[PDB]
């Protein structure tokens, strides 16, 4: 009927300050569809920002894979921000390089 | 899609015809059979999935070699009532048919004893410019169009008596001329011995 | 048991809106290798895996037009399901749809899979045989009695047997080289102390495929079940999968706790240390 | 390929 | 299942014209085909769902409505220079089609050409009864025009079928013309015994489709109506 999203967010490879990676955050086991992500950086939302085509687990519940190609340095910080029905406000989840 | 057909077939009744038929696409996974006679509608005969080899139902048989796109239909120990347009169909899918052109397939009644004869009918009626009846041929008699304008020959056809179980074929001619006797009203085409009877 | 193939339909209702979204994606194993989505400028079936591209243009537009023709196949269900369930015409809902084959190593059909779904919960599924439904509940129940005198089992059946094994097989041929050729996880171990008395242990994989993997934390040759933290398997990006699992331990014991990973393209099971 | 139905499986 | 009617229609050049066709197999899809010699069978229009038409393949001239089930009339107007054809209507439900019986559909340049069909029963010969023991009647049905009859017998006031052959083609009484009247003949065959029975009653019966009340004829002939014509006879003994 309804569930909420489960979200992580990570990069593609090991961080390296200085190298070019990407960012992502995996948005899984909702329902409805109907879901707002964006990607954040220093608070400000990133512009170049993709995304998988929408797909489900045997249970029906979706998921999906936004990223955008980033390099990371030790003084930017990044975050996910998340919104949909099950929530009362939007989720934000800070990107963690050990995580 | 492209499904082709022989129009063709003429078999003899107790015999077995098959009837066959090739399509162009490999997306073609649904393949039919159908009949006609002729002035009725399409009758749904048989139905495979391109998944199968062969199904059957009855005195029916349909084979499919995927690999060649040959559909083919078998009927076994054909009857009378066999006689029509033989349709193959294929989709892909929603419906989205193609027919093939048809098959007309007629089923040639054995006569068991033949004795061609030609008579004259009067009319219950009115005075002369009456029929002949050309009638118990063999179903080889061809029976010709007609040589003259004014005289009209018909096609022969299959007559089944089934009180009796006995089948039988006749032709019929007519003309408003006067110099038309029935003598040879049918004399002018190819087969049997010769003609005339009546007393 | 070694592939599947699936392919995955959601029609969402949107009324206010425009007219009902679908959207379709296709898998082998754990790789998509195509995409349709009835919102593009023009809607059509699209690759998403390099192999796939070899299709000629025939193979696409047949695929364009199934998912067109599904799309309205969906668009219509959903107006019925509205009515079996006495909804508004309001409200946004959601039809799902899964199908597809598992095939053994050799090839050959294990079993095949047909299910539906609205509004996220179960509605009706092909049995296991092929032949029969599972109605969900009594509105599904009318469906069954539909699908079951139109016969409609007989087509998935021949579908599922026959070109869903077909193609599979086709497409583990043409695209050998990455789905054939398991990815083994890049395995390190990471320490971040969280005290003076106490750090955590992470231990990675990445890189790998296919998705499945078990990552456990042993102590002196021990299993750690209830300490350890697992993440669920997420997607890299580039086709390949992560996952991590982390214990927290004393410091200075760390050489008596082992990282043990199992992969299908590992050649042994890893046993790693920081 | 995708399964191509030709029968709606129609609700 | 599915039901046509009627079997023949007959309109002048230019003039619109609606075909019915109604089911009771509760079907959601319906079709409309036509067939022409040489060629199968085309798709006109079709509807998977009440409210809902598509065209098929050769709709220029037609239109279609679908506003309840059962029922999809197509009509026919200034279409194609050829708007004569067989038309079939059809629907499915499972695994192929199911048809009606369809419609024949003649337009002409004219009405000056149409004729009621002239009928007359011609009796048995006294050789074939001597010679066989069986005994054949003969119905003709002479000058009509268009080729829509239907031929039937009619033994003691009720149809026949057995031991009746009719022509499956008319005659063409002048077959170079496109719009040449047309003959048909019938066979009827008993037994000797039966047809010497002076109480056995033989009716052959054509049923002609033609005019209508709405459709303008100014020739001092009779008007070629929708009508039957029939002729009969009694047995004769000996």
């Amino acid at each position: 009927i309804q569930r909420t999203p489960k979200i992580q967010v990570y990069s593609r490879h090991p961080a390296e300050n200085g190298k070019s990676n990407f960012l992502n955050c995996y948005v899984s086991g909702f329902h409805p569809s109907d879901i707002e992500v964006d990607l954040l950086k220093n608070g400000e939302r990133i512009e170049k920002v993709e995304h998988s085509d929408l797909s489900f687990s045997k249970d029906w519940s979706f998921y999906l894979l936004y990223y955008t190609e980033f390099t990371p340095t030790e003084k930017d910080e990044y975050a996910c921000r998340v919104n949909h029905v099950t929530l009362s406000q939007p989720k934000i989840v800070k990107w963690d390089r050990d995580m | 899609e492209d499904v082709e057909q022989s129009l063709f077939l003429s078999v003899r009744e107790g015999d077995s015809s098959v009837i066959n038929c090739t399509y162009t696409d490999s997306s073609s996974t649904y393949l039919y059979w159908y009949k006609q006679e002729p002035g009725a509608g399409l009758q749904l005969l048989t139905y495979i999935f391109s998944n199968m080899d062969m199904k059957q139902d009855q005195r029916l048989t349909v084979l499919l070699n995927k690999k060649d796109k040959h559909l083919s239909l078998r009927i076994a120990d054909t009857q009378t009532g066999d006689s029509a347009i033989y349709f193959c169909a294929v989709s892909g899918g929603y419906q989205k048919v193609t027919f093939g052109i048809g098959t007309k397939l007629q089923v040639i009644p054995n006569i068991q004893n033949p004795d061609p004869a030609v008579y004259q009918l009067r009319d219950s009626k009115s005075s002369d410019k009456s029929v002949c009846l050309f009638t118990d041929f063999d179903s080889q008699t061809n029976v010709s169009q007609s040589k003259d304008s004014d005289v009209y020959i018909t096609d022969k056809c299959v007559l089944d008596m089934r009180s009796m179980d006995f089948k039988s074929n006749s032709a019929v001619a007519w003309s408003n001329k006067s110099d038309f006797a029935c003598a040879n009203a049918f004399n002018n085409s190819i087969i049997p011995e010769d003609t005339f009877f009546p007393s | 048991g070694s592939h599947s193939m699936r392919y995955f339909y959601t029609a969402m209702s949107r009324p206010g809106r425009g007219e009902p979204r679908f959207i379709a994606v296709g898998y082998v194993d754990d790789t998509q290798f195509v995409r349709f989505d009835s919102d593009a400028a023009s809607p059509r079936m699209a690759p998403r895996a390099p192999w796939i591209e070899q299709e000629g243009p025939e193979y696409w537009d047949g695929e364009t037009r199934n998912m067109k023709a599904s799309a309205q196949t969906y668009r219509e269900n959903l107006r019925i399901a509205l009515r079996y369930y006495n909804q508004s015409e309001a409200g946004s809902h959601i039809i799902q749809v899964m199908y597809g084959c598992d095939v053994g190593p050799d090839g050959r059909l294990l079993r095949g899979h047909d299910q539906y779904a609205y509004d996220g919960k179960d509605y009706i599924a092909l049995n296991e045989d092929l032949s029969s439904w599972t109605a969900a509940d009594t509105a599904a129940q009318i469906i069954q009695r539909k699908w079951e005198a139109a016969r409609v089992a007989e087509q998935l059946r021949a579908y599922l047997e026959g070109l869903c094994v077909e193609w599979l097989r086709r497409y583990l041929e043409n695209g050998k080289e990455t789905l054939q050729r398991a990815d083994p996880p890049k395995t390190h171990v990471t320490h971040h102390p969280i005290s003076d008395h106490e750090a955590t242990l992470r231990c990675w994989a990445l890189g790998f495929y296919p998705a499945e993997i078990t990552l456990t934390w042993q102590r002196d040759g021990e299993d750690q079940t209830q300490d350890t933290e697992l993440v669920e398997t997420r997607p890299a990006g580039d086709r390949t999968f992560q996952k991590w699992a982390a214990v927290v331990v004393p410091s200075g014991e760390e050489q008596r706790y082992t990282c043990h990973v199992q992969h299908e393209g590992l050649p042994k099971p890893l046993t790693l240390r920081w | 390929k995708a399964f191509s139905p030709e029968v709606i499986p129609m609700f | 299942g599915i039901t046509q009617s009627p079997k023949y229609l007959f309109r002048k050049e230019g003039q619109n014209v609606t075909l019915s066709c109604e089911q009771n197999l509760n079907h959601d899809a319906m079709y409309w085909y036509r067939q022409d010699p040489g060629q199968g069978l085309r798709l006109i229009y079709y509807s998977q769902i009440v409210n809902d038409f598509q065209k098929g393949d050769i709709a220029e001239g037609y239109s279609v409505s679908r506003e309840k089930k059962e029922s999809f009339p197509l009509t026919v107007t200034s279409a194609q220079k050829n708007p004569t054809a067989f038309y079939l209507c059809a629907s499915t439900g499972s695994y192929g089609y199911t048809f009606g019986s369809g419609t024949r559909l003649t337009v002409t340049e004219d009405l000056k050409n149409v004729f009621p069909p002239e009928v007359a029963v011609f009796e048995p010969s006294e050789a074939e009864i001597s010679h066989t023991q069986k005994a054949t009647l003969v119905c003709l049905a002479t000058g009509f025009y268009p080729d829509h009859v239907e031929l039937s017998w009619w033994v003691n006031g009720k149809e026949v079928h057995s031991g009746v052959c009719t022509d499956p083609q008319p005659l063409k009484e002048q077959p170079a013309l496109n719009d040449s009247r047309y003959s048909l003949s019938s066979r009827l065959r008993v037994s000797a015994t039966f047809w010497q029975n002076p109480r056995n009653h033989f009716r052959c019966q054509v049923q002609f489709t033609g005019s209508r009340r709405m459709t303008s004829g100014p020739r001092i002939g009779p008007k070629p109506v929708t009508q039957i014509v029939s002729a009969e006879a009694w047995g004769r003994a000996d």
